[PDB]
């Protein structure tokens, strides 16, 4: 299954390279026409990056789940971009992880997506 | 001579971090800490000494970052928008340092506070820890610095922002996660919110300079970065031994130190060097506070 | 090494100025300037060029004060509370500089703005004016400075804060006192409110150092202070000639320059050197704005 | 007539020495038991210094007028300590002047007080 993602300072990009899954970085024009999982980072005060928001306006019909990278220093705003996308589009939160993720984060993600894809 | 022009962006990051700085603006008058004394009198003597000692140590580190770290790095930057962000971050280091005095005023008498600051000034371990960091800053006190000297000063600064504070942050978070000294914990959380974005920003700047170094200089700073990390780690272990042995928390703090060392490395774009363990669940509870979502712009 | 302790005062002034800084905190998002274009299109071409040129010159001066002036003075201060105040004042210099870009965005296109900043960078008169001031700052880029070097850098800074800005501040105040570009005038007034207390504070610090100089060094810095004042005055007269001849305001601005030079001298505790004349009554009207009473703490 | 005054950074003190009038700096304990003119500086946002406020609580029965030093950079808050004292205690504003005052400020003051003292 396809993974769509966005990264500003490289942490999500590094997480992606641990997954060994088909993955593509989003831009403003990109159109995905098959089921995908979104991985976004968290910016602002628990907010979704604007480029991810714009991308989802065109592509939310094929969105099946969301993970978020963040930092537990943000308290209840940890990975809260996932919560906002999950409630907005009624898709599950796949997982939340810190920065580039641990090896347990990787395996938890792959187990969660195999669970979802049925 | 160049004036700063914010209508033409010098990089892809400075404007967003400028705005975030200001949205996170806060001052100690916003948090009253007097209600903390109800739980402060419930702590044992050994617990109170540990708490006053870690705050003194944090005050020292913020003093050096606001008065040496940010000003000497920013004066040598050519990017005028990034320079602006660092000047504001340096001002917030002084707000942090002052906020620890606001906590002390409530918890201790005038004479207790002087004793703690005497202890900080003369403690050989704090002197060595602070001296290692600021020796990278003092190299920059000359008209021309090399990119290698500026890179190593940014590494030193990230290691302070993202790593060296946390042997001290541990204990206020540990208590607040148990419902003790929660007003003071709110201030510590506002501080941590600032340091989290400080470390990211200086890490970005360091990575831009790294790409401008020659192949040989990249190899040199990579080795020196690893030696500095481990040198500071040896010092942190001696420090946590001195502070936390009496209250039985040495192993817990050391785990938390390695956990944040890995974050500091990732801020520089480097791979973690310590084994991955999950955060102490009580510390994690202490990081949940309603005050952290306050936006100045609202 | 010493940590800053705000529960024991290091001087009689730093705490009051720390609090005043923060009470005066503001950011450009608080003042919308788009309504100014209704009166901006009523100005002649020569009036618009003069306005864009003075703002470019102000942007340059604030850039140097935030990126060189405050950080290099504060790094050599031993008073940790005064150091804290200067770090915050340096951050506000960056807020000032950014606020001029907020004005430009409204009044000029992208290409107009680049042209103005090209003009600023390459103007020989601005280069010489800024170069004289910052040559006192760059002396401090070494590990040890003498009290005489630090005193002369503070004199340079007061002359900038209290005197050199005002050949530029004159014109936005002159227009706003006539009901033109009044939103921009509000921002200029918020800037002036900050610079007024910046110049007082650095003047206090300079006077404390003066009393520590030997009799011979006091005589030396007194002579050098007078030569610097007059050297800058010669430059200001050439500058006002270049900027204001086309709009017939040269004599008015020169009077306003001497008026503020006297205030800068008084901030250092020295007697005025120019004849006493009253402020231009239209400029005085431009200094009346309801925005100047805004207290952050309320 | 006696002049009572307060100064933080010396400007009012220097104005006083131009007057050649009997003058005394105020402190917390000071009690004046004869008519006086007060000269204060302006602090804060057009505010009266706290030491002057405390002094006036004990000594306002003998207050006959007030002058204020300030800076016209403060707009409508220029010398506004005088306005607050004038309305609080129903005494005239003698004059407002900038920093250490001009020679015209000195002569205007001395003319104003001779006017008041009748
Ligand atoms: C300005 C700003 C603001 C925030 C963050 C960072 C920055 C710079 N980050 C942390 C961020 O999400 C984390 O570093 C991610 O790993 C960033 O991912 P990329 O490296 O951009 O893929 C963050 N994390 C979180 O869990 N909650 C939050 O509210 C924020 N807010
Ligand atoms: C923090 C702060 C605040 C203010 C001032 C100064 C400072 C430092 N000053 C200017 C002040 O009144 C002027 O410099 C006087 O001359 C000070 O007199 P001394 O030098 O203390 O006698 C001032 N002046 C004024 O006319 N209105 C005001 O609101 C203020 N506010
Ligand atoms: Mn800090
Ligand atoms: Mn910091
Ligand atoms: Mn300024
Ligand atoms: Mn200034």
């Amino acid at each position: 299954m396809l993974v769509a993602y966005d990264s500003m300072t490289g942490n999500v990009k590094r997480f992606i390279h641990k997954l060994n899954m088909p993955a593509v970085q989003i831009d403003e024009d990109l159109v995905i026409d098959e089921d995908f999982i979104l991985i976004t980072y968290t910016t602002g005060f628990g907010n979704v990056p604007e480029r991810v928001l714009d991308f989802l306006e065109r592509n939310n019909e094929k969105l099946k789940g969301v993970s978020a990278s963040g930092n537990r220093n943000w308290g209840d705003m940890f990975g809260a971009s996932a919560d906002k996308i999950s409630t907005k589009y009624e898709v599950p939160i796949v997982s939340k992880f810190e920065l580039s993720g641990t090896n347990n984060d990787v395996e938890y993600f792959k187990e969660r997506v195999r669970e979802i894809a049925t | 001579m160049r004036a700063v022009n914010w209508n033409k962006k010098e990089d892809d990051f400075s404007l967003m971090f400028w705005k975030q700085n200001i949205a996170q603006f806060w001052t100690e008058e916003e948090i009253a800490v007097s209600s903390d004394k109800n739980t402060w009198v419930q702590l044992s003597k050994e617990e109170q000494i540990a708490y006053k000692r870690v705050l003194g140590g944090l005050t020292l580190l913020d003093t050096k970052q606001g008065g040496e770290g940010m000003p000497l790095v920013l004066v040598h930057l050519e990017n005028l928008q990034a320079k602006s962000v660092l000047a504001f971050m340096g001002a917030m280091e002084e707000v942090h340092a002052k906020s620890y005095s606001h906590i002390f005023t409530t918890l201790a008498t005038e004479e207790e506070i002087d004793d703690i600051f005497d202890w900080v000034d003369n403690h050989p371990l704090l002197e060595k820890k602070a001296g290692i960091i600021t020796s990278y800053y003092r190299r920059l006190l000359k008209p021309e610095v090399t990119k290698k000297e500026l890179y190593m000063a940014m590494v030193a600064s990230v290691f302070l922002e993202s790593y060296l504070f946390y042997s001290g942050f541990f204990y206020p978070l540990y208590l607040a996660g148990q419902g003790k000294l929660t007003a003071s914990g709110e201030i510590i959380n506002l501080i941590i919110r600032d340091e989290s974005i400080h470390g990211v920003f200086v890490g970005i700047l360091a990575q831009q300079i790294f790409a401008e170094l020659s192949a040989e200089e990249q190899q040199e700073v990579q080795k020196e970065t690893q030696e500095l990390l481990m040198e500071l780690y040896e010092i942190e272990m001696a420090y946590t031994e001195e502070i936390y042995t009496s209250i039985g928390l040495v192993e817990d703090v050391n785990r938390f130190v390695r956990y944040n060392a890995n974050k500091g490395l990732m801020n520089l774009g480097l791979e973690p060097k310590f084994e991955e363990e999950e955060i102490n669940p009580i510390v994690l509870n202490g990081l949940r506070t309603d005050t952290k979502n306050h936006d100045f712009f609202s």
